[PDB]
RNA sequence: UAGAUGUUUAAUGUUAAUUAAUUUAUUAUUUUAAUAUUUAAUAUUUGUUUAUACAAAAGUAACUUUUUUUGAAUAUAAAGAAUUAUUAUUAUAAAUAUUAUUUUAAAAAUAUAAAAAUAUUGUUAAUAAAAUUAUCAAGUUUCAAAAGCGUUUAUUAAAUGCGUCGGUCUAAGUAUUAUAUUUAAGAUUAUUCUUGUAUAUAGAUUUUUAUUUUAAUUUUAUUAGUAGCAUAGUAAUUUAUUAACUGAUUAUUAAAGCGUUCCAUAGAAAAUUUUAAAAUUAUAACAAUCUAAAUAAAUAAUAAAUUAAAAUAAAAAUUUUAAAAAAAAAAAAUUAAAAUAGGGCAAGUCCUACUCUCCUUUACAAAGAGAACGUUUAUAUGUAAUUGUAUGUUUGAUUGGGGCAAUACUAUAUCUAUUUAUAUAGAAAAAGAACUAUAUUUAUUGAAAUAAUAAAAGGUUCGAGCAGGUUAACAAGCAUUAAUACUAAAUGUGUUUCAUCGUCUACUUAUUGCUAAAUUAU
RNA sequence: AAUCAAAGUUAUUAUUAAAUAAUAUUGAUUUUGGAUGAAUUUAAUUUUUAAUUAUAUUUUUGAAUUUUAAUUUUAUUAUUUUGAUUUAAUAUUUUUAAAAUAUUAUAUAUUUUAGAUUUAAAUUUGUUGUUUUAUAUUUAGUUUAAUGUUUAUAAAUUGAUAAUUAAUUUGUUUUAUUUUAAAGUUUUUAUGAACUGUGAUUUAUAGUUUAUUAUUUUUAGUUUAAUGUUUAAAUAUUUAACUAGUGAUGGCACAGUUGUUCUAUAUGUACCUAUAAAAAAUAGUAAAAUUAUUUUAAUUAAAUUAAUAAAUAAUUAUUAAACUAAUUUUAUAUUAAUAUUAUGAAAAAUUUAAAAAUUAAUUUUUUUUUCUAAUUUUU
């Protein structure tokens, strides 16, 4: 009747709840394993290995087959563009840091940490990082 | 060409055919369209 | 005229494609006749 | 130049929504006739 | 017309000796002594004494 | 206001002449795609280390 | 699912991209845009045409007159096929007909063609035996019978309020008749 | 078709009594009784009930609301104009006590009748417990087809 | 789902082609097969050349006779283009249904009896025309329609 | 005045605890959707006069009482193009109805042409198949090129079709037969030679040419040959014409026709000759029907106008502006008189194709079942396969890291050279190491016009460029922008150019454009 | 002659919409079969009308993801009996429909004439108002949380084991959002052989040339031309041509990666890109838009690279910072942290290049409170 006054009579498909997404995305694994981000709070390198390390190496330089071996900073143009993807978890909220590369101990734990997973024995205090469970001696599938 | 007279239309018009009686006959029963099982061939005639 | 669209397959093996073959969706909210036979 | 817009074409896409009647008609034990048993 | 047109525009119209000839003029009349009615000069009704003496 | 970026906080209603790339930093950034366009991507360039991490 | 490798992945050899059926997935059915008109005649003129398609609550209604549907038992199916079930029974000795006369042929002017209108579903002979047997007459030699589209009109405030349909039947009596109007 | 929006409801408006329950909870106003308009025309008007009816919830209350009346009539008889009470409506009217003579709620209870055992549904003021009986209808003198009517005694010949 | 037929894949396949064949479906065209119709072959065609037998016969419950009027989903599409179409006979004459009104096949008198040739009806069942026999009392105890009052 | 150095809303507005003047200040220059204007004093509309068949689809806005038969039942007037419109719905039958919808006092165009001397193609890309006629409505002839008479969405050497021929088929159809094709009938002939597909083949590939397919680049013999024949061209000669970019003839090395060639050839399209009514140039030449007004009232388009003219300069552009300085009706010069085609570029998608990319693939082969036939594998990968790539930059080449050229560098101009190819799987297991990618390095082949498209802007024809005419001045492949092809017809114009003073030629061939060249003289 | 600025109110009528609520449900809108049934049949181990409390793992390296929550326990598919409750929305029709100021030879509304003029938005990649949109009125018209008060505690590291004299915050756990309009497409199944293909279908209602049953042809519906050009027509009027069908407008028959094709990529219901249906495909990579006046700190840049521009510098921006010799008792925008879909700079000064401009160059690159005052003059 106003909205459309015949649209909204007969009937189409309703929209509901949008799933989310695995809020822990952005941290992917071209980063978890070439990258490690160093530093005390409010700086964090984020410290990648040498160029050139595993492809040519008869006949270049003496002292830079070297330079390849350190853990050089990556320039910070670089920095705040992949730690751009982990800002984004609570946008305007000029209080909350930015997510982690890795999963430092304590979050982890805060996800079980919740008023709702109080009652979840297994899941908690750790269990996926745990060690693997062990079972009855004739537990089988 | 580029006189299309249409007036060689119109000459002993079709029959009516009713297409929604067979749209109908359809769901009045539980098959479909009676997909390629059949789909057919020209049944004779007695003469 | 008709047509199955899924092509009449050997009189030996009576059914090749599935409409599961393809991941389609066919819940009987979603495109209305779908729910298939062979479940 | 189709033909038919008449009423007949009215109804018979009106009243041909009515829902047949439904019978259960199941399957006949044609070949093993059970009350010859 | 590749432009609409303000009243001054359509208020020209009303301005020639075509608009006002046409439409704006008082007919000269006087009364039939034979049909009391109002009539123009030239011409008369379908009746006798109309018809033979011109009122 | 339309925090427009390269030019201050815009008011609303104000005039969208500059901002170009607001219109196109309010879509987001793009998703399942290398950040970086040219310029092969700082981790690619970067080895691969203990192949877990 | 729109972004992202999943859009480029239709080149990479994907037929179908399957649609979001997570988003709506309030599962309520739509309904088709050649969206179907309600089962109901909405024609009231002269073609207008009878349903042939049987309905399932017409039976429903008719058993719980017949016989007290969900309460009473049936009658045994030799009772229903035989003319001793009630409505057969309530027929046979009880006809329920309206073989109304129109009396404007039948007025002053005298007649020897008085014109009726009888039920549909009354045939020639049956007029015969009903005027025979219930009004006496005894002189019809021929009857002509008609089938009209019983009156429609608008009522004060707007439905088409079609009455029933009829069927005049000019009956032929020998010995004219007539009726009088004193005034 | 159904019709223009307010003639649609117009259909609603025109003859709003034909919706089921239109009729009031159990019949308290019948003719005659002690009644005035507190609302609408003529506050404090006290008027007898001449004619109900019901199937709308509408009373012909005398003296108040006597709309003038043009009658029709044929060449037989001549036409007047003279006045009656409108149909007026009974939500904006109620009871005087025929004792005390002030508006007074009306409302129903059951008794058990003297000599007879009907515990007929009687009216009876929140006041006063004026026990007011519902009166009887009549049966007309005059009725009855002469040519046309089976007789009692010869109908009900069992 | 063109395969429903007696699974044979080595052998011939009976009938895969023929009027009585498997693997058709039920409810199909090409069943001209199953011409065998209860219905009286008159009122299909014509008793004659002028198709005269020809039209829809509501059939009282009673009687044996055997009417066309069906209303199966199977028969229906032909129960309408007799109420719209009307027949146009070979004789150059229109039956059943030939102007305006379309006829109410359920509001037809009862189908009585098969036409003959020499006359026109062997009137088949009497039991379908109804003689409505109820005694005048003209004797004793008169009864006027309604009674009287106290 | 008024904070301050210019872009993140002001709200107890009835105390969202309201109750007779809340005077609500908050309203999106476009989008659709609904109205209203402009065009519109209008475009259409306009009812004055009468040559009979009957079916079925189709409708059912549908009134009813009317006498259907001797059938029970059943039902008898009306469509489709959006409409009461172009409109005999041709299933039948019939042949003398005095059946009945068309405003009006003018000349322009225009639809249109009665009438009428000469002239006969000089008009034009090209005259001639171009309404009817009681003045009875018809051009003749030659040559060259050209088959069948059927059949086609831009209508024909399109595709059919008979014969011959090639191949296939004796457990579904008659091997002088039917499948599957290539050609084309008729008449002459039907040449030289093979590198690949196919066949045959022997574990397969690889090999391998009786016939067939495709090929022949100097096949090129017969044959026609400037021809629908890649340029060269108007081919050179001859005619023909006053004038021969026509056309025909001779021959004849034709950019690379060629044996399915060539001849023969009829109504077709050309070229002559010739005659001729269409009002063909000359040439202009209203008889006819198509008012105004009165009435009904639509459409494209519409930012505005009081400027619009006009002249001049401009600056990015065609000019339009800016500026200066002036000073009713026909026609189509401008505004957008147009629609919509015509470009080319960008990103996107489409569609078709094959030695090189790749699946779902039904074929070929292996194996397994005492192999009773259906399946499953393995190895294979087919354009039968419908996936995706086929670039980018400067215009066709280049892709690297240096250096010299004012410690500028478009690619400018030159050069050099272990100047190095990052990651990921594999390869090297201690510290040491290999491979390859437009060498910043994301993807898995290369090609098409498909009538390519959709959403955008931007040019071929220009306020400025480029390469092939007597060497040099000139046709004219990139910086604008609905200007939306050259020429002709008609119709103008401002210039400028020796002594008055000056600028009207008409033709032929081709419609390309501009010359050749014929008319004395051009 | 010419202008002249110009009317805000109908009047009169009453129980829908939307979400929500966790009780019913064999397919809503006449009376099956009406011979006696054979004709009224929808079923099978797959994200299904079944809709699932984590950030760690593990993973074609890059769109892939967390396991009972209390075992029938309540997260569960829902209305009459408060106009059924609530909160948001609000009308729709009938008939209303209005009005008296500026010249007299012409630039544009102010009464006192003269002065006065981009209409805007975009687009300007300063080819700098670059040829785009707008008739008007009203209605409808686009989603990133500007905030941290007492229970209460966090903070790193190796490749790996481990090591953690290594030094240090915050948080009763903060998540969710991400523009608007717009394709051709693309895939998933339903409808269509009344138009038109092709299959099949009619065995003799006019004229005629020729010896001929073949064959010239009367030929009023159709290869042309005029008119028409939103037209009487989303193909008609007039007309040229053609016309000989015992082999064909036509029984019913074939349907969409496909039918049919005397083959034109033609048609299969008035654009074959079939219709119909279901999606949020992509469109920031020069499309159109993106709604709230009176404000209160400035600017440009020009480099590494690009199977040629979502990425980097440099700039700009948001937020925040500390006073290192140089001077006057002058004068100084330096930074951090994040946000960032950009490759080309008027007039000069010169420098490449047939340039016939492009290219290098490097300084420009305008927002007027009101009355008033003034030193740069189309001599
Ligand atoms: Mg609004
Ligand atoms: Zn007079």
């Amino acid at each position: 009747p106003k909205a459309g006054c015949e649209e909204i009579t007969r009937q189409g498909r309703r929209v509901v709840l949008k799933p989310q997404e695995y809020f822990a995305q952005h941290r992917m694994q071209v980063w978890q394993m070439r990258f490690k981000e160093m530093g005390p709070p409010f700086s964090r390198v984020w410290v990648a290995l040498g160029g050139k390390m595993r492809r040519r190496r008869i006949g270049r330089q003496i002292d830079v087959k070297d330079m390849r071996y350190y853990w050089r900073p990556i320039e910070p143009q670089y920095q705040r563009l992949y730690m751009s993807r982990l800002r984004i978890k609570d946008h305007s909220n000029k209080r909350v840091q930015p997510m982690r590369l890795r999963a430092t101990n304590n979050d982890i734990g805060q996800a079980s940490s919740l008023k709702e997973w109080e009652r979840s024995s297994d899941r908690k205090y750790g269990a996926a990082l745990a060690p693997p469970k062990k079972r009855d001696f004739e537990f089988r599938v | 060409k580029s006189q299309h007279k249409n007036v060689l239309r119109k000459g002993r018009p079709h029959m009516q055919k009713y297409k929604e009686l067979n749209r109908w006959q359809r769901e009045a029963q539980g098959i479909t369209k009676w997909e390629q099982g059949h789909s057919h061939r020209p049944q004779p005639y007695v003469e | 005229a008709a047509t199955p669209g899924v092509g009449i397959a050997p009189e030996t093996t009576p059914v090749k494609y599935v409409p599961e073959m393809l991941n389609i969706q066919n819940a009987k909210w979603w495109n209305g006749r779908g729910k298939p036979v062979y479940r | 130049f189709k033909q038919g817009q008449g009423m007949f074409s009215h109804q018979l896409k009106r009243i041909l929504n009515k829902k047949s009647l439904h019978k259960y008609n199941w399957d006949p034990l044609h070949m093993y006739d059970p009350r010859k048993l | 017309p590749k432009r609409k047109k303000n009243p001054m525009q359509l208020r020209r119209k009303t301005y020639g000796l075509h608009f006002k000839e046409r439409y704006l003029k008082l007919e000269e009349w006087y009364f039939c002594p034979l049909c009391a009615e109002p009539k123009k000069q030239g011409e008369w009704c379908r009746r006798e004494d109309c018809r033979q003496i011109k009122p | 206001g339309h925090n427009v970026i390269k030019m201050g906080w815009m008011k609303i209603g104000g005039s969208w002449k500059y901002s170009r790339s607001y219109n196109d930093a309010r879509r987001g950034f793009a998703k399942g795609q290398w950040q970086e366009r040219k310029m092969t991507p700082r981790f690619m360039l970067a080895p691969r280390v203990s192949a877990g991490g | 699912v729109n972004q992202g490798i999943n859009l480029w992945r239709s080149r990479m050899g994907r037929l179908h991209k399957g649609w979001t059926t997570w988003e709506y997935n309030r599962d309520v059915i739509p309904d088709p845009r050649p969206f179907p008109e309600p089962a109901v005649n909405n024609y009231f003129g002269r073609s207008r045409i009878w349903n042939p398609i049987a309905g399932k609550i017409g039976l429903v209604n008719r058993k719980a007159e017949e016989w007290g549907w969900p309460h009473q038992r049936p009658p045994p199916t030799g009772l229903r096929r035989s003319p001793e079930y009630f409505p057969f029974f309530f027929s046979r000795y009880f006809p329920d007909v309206e073989v109304r006369l129109v009396l404007d042929s039948v007025l002053n002017n005298e007649t020897t063609r008085p014109i009726f209108h009888i039920p549909q579903d009354m045939s020639k002979q049956e007029l015969v035996n009903y005027l025979k047997n219930i009004y006496n007459i005894d002189n019809v030699v021929r009857i002509r019978v008609r089938n009209m589209r019983g009156r429609r009109f608008k009522n004060e405030v707007g439905e088409i309020k079609s009455l029933p349909d009829y069927k005049v039947a000019v009956v032929e009596l020998d010995s004219p008749v007539s009726i009088v109007f004193k005034q | 078709r159904d019709l223009e929006s307010h003639q649609k409801i117009q259909i609603a408006g025109r003859y709003p009594y034909f919706s089921p329950d239109y009729e009031i909870k159990p019949w308290i106003w019948y003719p005659g009784d002690t009644v005035e308009v507190v609302s609408g025309e003529g506050a404090g008007q006290r008027g007898a009930i001449i004619a109900v009816v019901k199937y709308k919830n509408e009373i012909l209350v005398q003296n108040v609301n006597v709309q003038d009346v043009v009658i029709p009539a044929s060449e037989t008889r001549p036409e007047q104009v003279v006045q009656r009470e409108h149909p007026i409506s009974v939500l904006r009217v109620r009871h005087v006590d025929p004792s005390t003579n002030q508006l007074c709620h009306l409302e129903i209870v059951k008794v058990r009748n003297k000599e007879t055992g009907e515990l007929e549904e009687r009216r009876i003021s929140l006041e006063s417990g004026a026990l007011l009986p519902i009166p009887a209808p009549e049966e007309t003198v005059e009725a009855g087809d002469p040519l046309k009517d089976t007789a009692i005694q010869d109908a009900d010949e069992e | 789902v063109f395969h429903n037929a007696p699974s044979v894949y080595p052998f011939t396949k009976p009938f895969h082609d023929t009027p009585y064949d498997q693997d058709r479906g039920r409810f199909d065209k090409t069943k001209n097969i199953l011409r065998e119709n209860k219905w009286p072959a008159w009122m299909d065609h014509g008793a004659d050349g002028t198709g005269f037998g020809i039209g829809l016969n509501r059939t009282h419950p009673l009687s044996k006779l055997r009417g066309n009027l069906r209303r199966n989903p199977s028969e229906i599409p032909r129960v309408l283009n007799m109420m719209i179409q009307g027949v146009w006979h070979k004789s150059g004459n229109k039956l059943y249904f030939r102007g305006g009104k379309p006829p109410n096949p359920s509001t037809h008198p009862y189908l009585t009896g098969e036409p003959c040739p020499v006359y026109g009806w062997k009137v088949t069942d009497p039991g379908v025309i109804r003689e409505f026999n109820l005694p005048q009392p003209e004797d004793k105890t008169r009864y006027k329609p309604y009674v009287a009052l106290q």
